[PDB]
């Protein structure tokens, strides 16, 4: 079934962008420089060692690639480090901390692998910002392709070009874009590390991203996964746009807990629990009179309180008038017995194991965008059952900060919290050191496909052996 | 505050 191809404006879009980044002056790249033993003793000592090579003219002779790409190429032991780093400079100096066994930033340094999977986390509510995903790809065929992939998919679902969004800077996101490009990049970046060889041992979805974290668990072909995203988008901005004035519901966060919740909404009995996002984080939704007031009531309470703005109401009554159609588009999806482990904050946070049965029913998502998504509760549970790496794939990390809330109120307090792209940062850069993170940790990443296969031996490094 | 490299801060 023929798919549109990547549209003539997108291709327009892509050869200006282009050229305005060949124009800018080109940035050293972060370079991961990977040691590991058996013992952490010997991690140390070749550390030192590699640093005190680096140092002689033969080891500032050789380009940082080639460095790091030798050190890919041992054999990758129990204890692990990888020092990121631009230059000469930086290497040595992160490399004499890995062997004074001291912190730094560019440096992670474990005595051995992490026993669980990796729980991926698939949020993005409050993630967007105006370039996102564009800079990854502009720079990464990898990332690019499954953009490309899923901007055929919704041409084809919805009628537009996502990556016509993506390269305009001249164009804003919506209630409808926003969530349909946040769904892309999820889908690309997931795939990014899939390529690289990471995969996730658990999902957790929250809210827009729970479509993705169906696809990554198994759960839905991409293509049934792009229909619920499609689904859900376009349905909640036309509803809204159909709404006037006080009648658009309005969703903040406030510091109260779920128990608090029941008792002060006694006083707002319009207001509903949207995202039960950390112990005593929630947000709400409602009349905006109504949220006004619980949040004055908030600031007055020596509470955090913040308004959100966008005219979204998910897990509100807003979503009423739209279940009808939105079971309607979605009919014929196909639910798939799932291939990783599944967090699901639609069914109150409840684990549901590789193998089970299929949970992607359009029950599901009319289920989902009309109540409540138990984050917290997921996150807590997941813990609670050994977890203690989560990485969000957004293009913004909003919701490790909500992650960590959880980690810590369970008493994991050096959970592994790695998220990807983030706005201010070079995206590149991101990945690069995210795919450092998985290494060190020990869980499925092929540190070796970091690096391009080497066409002649300048290559290569002269590492102390 | 995440910063340059993945760090909760």
């Amino acid at each position: 079934p023929e798919l549109p191809g990547v549209t003539e404006e997108a291709l327009r879009l892509k050869e200006a962008a282009l050229e305005e980044l060949a124009a800018q002056e080109v940035t050293a790249p972060l370079v991961p420089l990977a040691v590991s033993a058996f013992l952490t003793s010997r991690k140390k000592a070749a550390a030192a060692e590699l640093a005190d090579w680096m140092q002689s003219p033969e080891g500032q002779a050789s380009s940082l690639e080639s460095i790091g790409r030798s050190l890919s190429r041992r054999n990758h032991g129990r204890s692990r480090a990888v020092v990121l780093a631009h230059d000469h400079d930086e290497a040595i100096k992160g490399l004499r901390a890995v062997a004074a066994g001291k912190q730094a930033p560019n440096v992670f340094s474990v005595d051995g692998p992490v026993t669980t999977g990796p729980v991926w986390v698939l949020a993005g509510f409050g993630a967007q910002h105006r370039k996102m995903g564009k800079s990854l790809y502009l720079r990464n065929e990898v990332f690019a392709a499954w953009i490309e992939k899923v901007d055929a998919l919704v041409q084809d679902e919805l009628g537009y070009s996502v990556l016509e969004l993506i390269l305009d800077d001249a164009q804003d996101y919506g209630i409808e874009t926003t969530q349909v490009t946040i769904f892309a990049i999820q889908i690309a970046l997931g795939e990014l590390l899939r390529h690289h060889g990471a995969k996730p041992a658990a999902v957790i979805g929250q809210s827009l991203g729970e479509a993705a974290s169906a696809y990554f668990a198994g759960g839905l072909s991409l293509r049934d996964a792009t229909r619920a995203i499609c689904s859900r988008s376009h349905l909640m901005g036309e509803g809204e746009a159909m709404l006037f004035g006080e009648y658009i519901r309005l969703m903040a966060l406030v510091e109260y807990s779920a128990d608090e919740i029941r008792e002060v909404f006694s006083d707002f009995p319009d207001l509903e629990v949207c995202v039960y996002a950390a112990p005593t984080q929630t947000v709400i939704g409602g009349p905006p009179e109504q949220v006004d007031a619980i949040l004055a009531r908030a600031e007055a309470e020596g509470k955090f309180a913040r308004k959100f703005a966008t005219k979204g109401a998910s897990h509100t009554s807003q979503m009423d008038p739209l279940l009808g159609e939105l079971t309607a588009e979605l009919q014929g999806i196909k639910p798939t017995s799932p291939t990783c482990g599944i967090f699901s904050t639609v069914h109150e946070g409840r684990y549901i194991k590789p193998g089970g049965e299929p949970i992607h029913d359009v029950e599901y998502w009319k289920k989902g965008l009309r109540h409540s998504v138990y984050f917290t509760h997921g996150i807590r549970n997941a813990v609670d059952s050994g977890h203690t790496t989560f990485l969000e794939l957004a293009p913004n990390p909003v919701a490790l900060m909500q992650v960590a809330l959880t980690t810590a109120d369970a008493g994991l307090h050096d959970a592994q919290l790695i998220p990807t792209l983030a706005r201010k940062q070079d995206e590149v850069s991101s990945m690069v050191s995210t795919m450092a993170q998985l290494y060190v940790y020990g869980h499925d990443l092929d540190i070796r496909t970091l690096f391009s296969r080497a066409s002649g031996p300048q290559d290569y490094a002269n590492i102390p052996p | 505050k995440e910063n340059f490299w993945g760090m909760a801060v």
